[PDB]
């Protein structure tokens, strides 16, 4: 989002033996002004203070 | 004010009296005020934590104006 | 109350019926100090096989998966209000699995008093403080002058509940945590858990000072076992009890059986002389009638000291200490590959928990006890 929300999805296919989406929301600070992805669930963000990185793997 | 030392944060330098020498740039000082500073773990620790504090602090007051909001709609 | 006209209010109170015909409900509903958004429209009668509900995004982020179970619910559950019941339930259920995921610290209580806390403590303590400041370690000394750390993992509520302690020393440590309790209180039960143990830790070091330990290789804090080598290919392996270590520690010993048994006769013949006011070693050294070697040379003194089957040492934790009862062969083996090698041979016969057979190297009679 803008004012910060990060959403996350993922296949799950646990606990009934069929795909399941397992969605995530996050809060992450700052209006973001932009993003970009890096190899290995790494995600560089940035806020007007600074450059956030943030690891999902 | 400028980045020279090429971290990703500006610094100020700042030129001591021509008294001293003279010859150009000598007698520099190079300061961020925070970490940077140039010239010519007891305390430092527990910061990180209060800064992610800090922001998660933040980010819970808004979500409280949000459904604040929400609950007069 | 029984009807439900009051009963949905005590047990739904934030659902507030907007039409003059009980026909929409809307508002909130609550689980575990959390309002979510929910509209509940029915049909001009009230029959839940057929019905409208409309979430909030969050409900439905939250609701994933269980979307089946309220789709049935909504056709086998009789009433509304009863519906609402099972439906908080359930969204209680999900919470509870997904904590991983809705977890928070207050910044009033939380942060400024821990960093009261850990001023009260001293900063020469703290050693590790993780960015979530979740975990963090500290560090005290013996009168020995010894580091031991102590991990402590703390929650949202620190003081309400305990944190959770984590610490190497092998006794089970006991920490009586009080809501008026803290991080000192804590700190001083470790210290005084050490100074107990100090016994133990002297003994452990004044072992792994003065002997050529084995298979504790850097042991731990928490090891309770040394495996001491003396002599040459034989090994006695000791286990010490932390409460009363100068006491005589269980002790057995691997090698070869003719040289074992000089071992084994002198100890129970002289145990009696045996005394718990000296050290391990200075009690064995006079019990044993022995001494130890200081460091041979123990990354290769002269021994090929691999399996001579597999030629390898660190066979899944296995050492070798099955060696031949002869002067000529002397040839380690590990458990396993002299075990796997004896059962196959026509010639090996086994007892009860005993094989016989012949060394692979020499072809003479050799002994595994499983
Ligand atoms: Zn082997
Ligand atoms: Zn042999």
């Amino acid at each position: 989002g803008h004012h910060g929300r990060m959403l996350a999805i993922k296949a799950s296919w646990d606990e009934s033996g069929k795909l399941v989406p397992e969605l995530r929301e996050y809060c992450l600070p700052g209006p973001v002004l932009c993003a970009a992805c890096g190899g290995g669930g790494r995600v560089y963000h940035s806020t007007p203070s600074d450059l956030c990185v943030v690891d999902l793997s | 004010i400028d980045d020279f030392i090429g971290s990703g944060t500006e610094q100020v330098l700042l030129l001591f009296k021509d008294s001293l020498n003279s010859d150009c740039l000598t007698s520099f000082k190079i300061t961020d005020l925070g970490k940077i500073n140039y010239s010519s773990e007891n305390r430092y620790l527990v910061v990180p934590p209060l800064e992610t504090g800090l922001k998660v602090c933040f980010s819970s007051f808004r979500e409280l104006r949000q459904h604040l909001l929400l609950k007069e709609k | 109350m029984a009807v439900t006209e009051a009963s949905l209010l005590r047990q739904c109170p934030l659902l507030l019926p907007q039409n003059r015909s009980k026909t929409v409900y809307e508002g909130f509903i609550s689980a575990q100090g959390r309002d979510f958004h929910l509209r509940i429209v029915l049909p001009e009668d009230l029959q839940l096989k057929n019905a409208r509900l409309l979430c909030s995004w969050q409900l439905r982020t939250i609701l994933s998966g269980y979307h089946r179970i309220v789709q049935q619910r909504m056709q086998h559950s009789p009433d509304l209000m009863s519906f609402m019941m099972e439906l908080k339930m359930l969204l209680e259920v999900a919470l509870k699995n997904r904590q991983e995921l809705y977890a928070l610290p207050p910044p009033p209580q939380f942060y400024s008093s821990l960093i009261e806390e850990i001023g009260t403590l001293g900063w020469d303590k703290l050693v590790y403080a993780d960015t979530c400041f979740s975990t963090i370690k500290l560090k005290a000394e013996d009168a020995s002058g010894r580091e031991h750390l102590i991990t402590l993992k703390l929650k949202a509520k620190y003081p309400a509940e305990s944190p959770d302690y984590f610490v190497d020393f092998p006794v089970p440590f006991c920490a009586s945590w009080t809501p008026q309790s803290s991080l000192i209180s804590i700190y001083s039960q470790f210290l005084a858990a050490i100074e107990s143990l100090k016994a133990f830790w002297d003994v452990m070091d004044e072992i792994d000072e003065k002997t050529w330990v084995l298979e504790p290789e850097k042991p731990p804090r928490s090891a309770t076992a040394r495996r001491i080598a003396l002599g040459n290919n034989v090994s006695i392996n000791i286990e010490v009890d932390p409460r009363h270590p100068t006491m005589l520690p269980e002790c057995f010993f691997l090698g070869a059986d003719h040289v074992v048994k000089p071992l084994g006769i002198k100890l129970s013949r002289n145990i009696h002389l045996w005394d718990p006011e000296n050290s391990v070693l200075q009690n064995l050294k006079d019990v044993l009638e022995i001494d130890f070697p200081a460091r041979a040379i123990l990354e290769k003194s002269d021994f090929t000291m691999d399996c001579g089957i597999c030629y390898a040492y660190q066979l899944d934790g296995t050492i070798p200490d099955q060696v031949c009862d002869n002067s000529q062969c002397g040839q380690p083996f590990h458990q396993i590959c002299l075990y796997e090698w004896l059962r196959g041979l026509l010639t090996s016969r086994q007892s009860f928990n005993i094989i016989f057979g012949e060394c692979p190297y020499c072809s003479k009679p050799i002994t595994l006890k499983m």
